[PDB]
């Protein structure tokens, strides 16, 4: 066995998954000046599912090291060390749509909406998203300039193509991309 | 009688903000993939004589409640105190922000930010006017290598303490700043 990852979604809460026997997982986190606390067992082992451990608001501090353990019946599996703000990376960003911006090319608006989970009203988190779009026969992306918004336009656009697009989201700052949003098709309309 | 809209004022605070956390955040991870290997990073962790920051000692929030509970004059002293925190040891970095691969990283560039920075936190709480009212910025009490990726690891972690912070005021004090 070994960690297969961990993360916080949106700065409020984590959970890790990894791929012997019964594997355990134990956790501790610097709780004022020393690592003084005992480690605990995994306090929900059901929530992120299988082969994971979730740690709610309750358990979830930034800024301070934590430590978790996979254990088995022949001693410790694995080791790792983090503090929350480290792991962060967001959901998708969902409601993704398009509209014409306003005949072989044409020009659209992408839209879409910030994981609900993310805090962004009241200041807890700032995403920034990276959209990606290509016709869908080929196999590379057009990457785009990370954007602070969630509107952008994809300007010339050959009508006689079809398109795909996919935002994916992060913390400015802090830790990794998160996953991709479900994919948008853009058919255009076209003036014989 | 009416106020002077913040805005313009918050604009400017948090660009600095961003820059500043930008800056902490890229020079750590440069040195970090270059001298720190995730066992030392672990020892360093679980070892809060070396891992345990000066800055520590302010009284911050840890997590969303907490934060989201304190008014706006305490996260903005909160964030002065941090950012004072840091114009002394930045001198220490001079080294390590010197071989980086730059990008703006220097130790004066960044002393310069947070003199900024500083003084438009001080604005802020005249503009928006305990422990944390009545306690002063932390003094660095001081091998070389765990000496700077202790400087970088404190310097990220305040450096985002400082952009949350007043992000968070921010987001109270203008209309739809952080809405629509």
């Amino acid at each position: 066995p070994k960690f297969t990852k961990c993360r916080s979604p949106e700065r409020e809460t984590f959970s890790c998954h990894w791929t012997l026997g019964p594997i355990q997982l134990f956790y501790t986190r610097r709780n004022t000046q020393e690592w003084t606390q005992e480690w605990k067992e995994c306090p929900d082992y059901v929530s992120a599912g299988e082969n994971s451990c979730y740690f709610n608001s309750s358990f979830t501090s930034i800024w301070i090291p934590y430590c978790i353990k996979l254990t088995s019946n022949g001693g410790t599996v694995d080791e790792k060390c983090f503090s929350v703000d480290e792991i962060v990376q967001p959901d998708p960003p969902i409601a993704l749509n398009w509209t014409l911006l306003n005949g072989i090319h044409a020009d659209i608006q992408v839209r879409w909406e910030a994981p609900r989970n993310a805090d962004i009203q009241k200041g807890w988190m700032v995403l920034e998203y990276e959209l990606q779009y290509k016709e869908v026969n080929e196999t590379k992306w057009k990457m785009m300039d990370p954007i602070l918004t969630t509107s952008v336009p994809v300007y010339s656009l050959k009508v006689d193509k079809e398109y795909e697009v996919r935002v994916r989201s992060k913390q400015r700052n802090s830790g990794n991309y998160g996953e991709f949003s479900e994919v948008l098709y853009v058919t255009l309309p076209q003036m014989s | 009688f009416p106020t002077i809209p913040l805005s313009r004022l918050f604009d400017n605070a948090m660009l600095r903000a961003h820059r500043l956390h930008q800056l902490a955040f890229d020079t750590y991870q440069e040195f970090e993939e270059a001298y720190i290997p995730k066992e030392q990073k672990y020892s360093f962790l679980q070892n809060p004589q070396t891992s345990l920051c000066f800055s520590e000692s302010i009284p911050t929030p840890s997590n969303r409640e907490e934060t989201q509970q304190k008014s706006n004059l305490e996260l903005l002293r909160i964030s002065l105190l941090l950012i004072q925190s840091w114009l002394e040891p930045v001198q220490f970095l001079r080294s390590v922000f010197a071989n980086s691969l730059v990008y703006g990283a220097s130790d004066s560039n960044v002393y310069d930010l947070l003199k900024d920075l500083e003084e438009r936190i001080q604005t802020l709480m005249g503009r928006l006017e305990g422990q944390i009212f009545k306690q002063t910025y932390s003094k660095f009490d001081t091998d070389a290598l765990l000496k700077n990726y202790g400087l970088l690891y404190c310097f990220r972690k305040d450096m985002d303490k400082v952009e949350t912070f007043l992000r968070i005021v921010q987001c109270r004090s203008v209309e739809g700043s952080c809405g629509f």
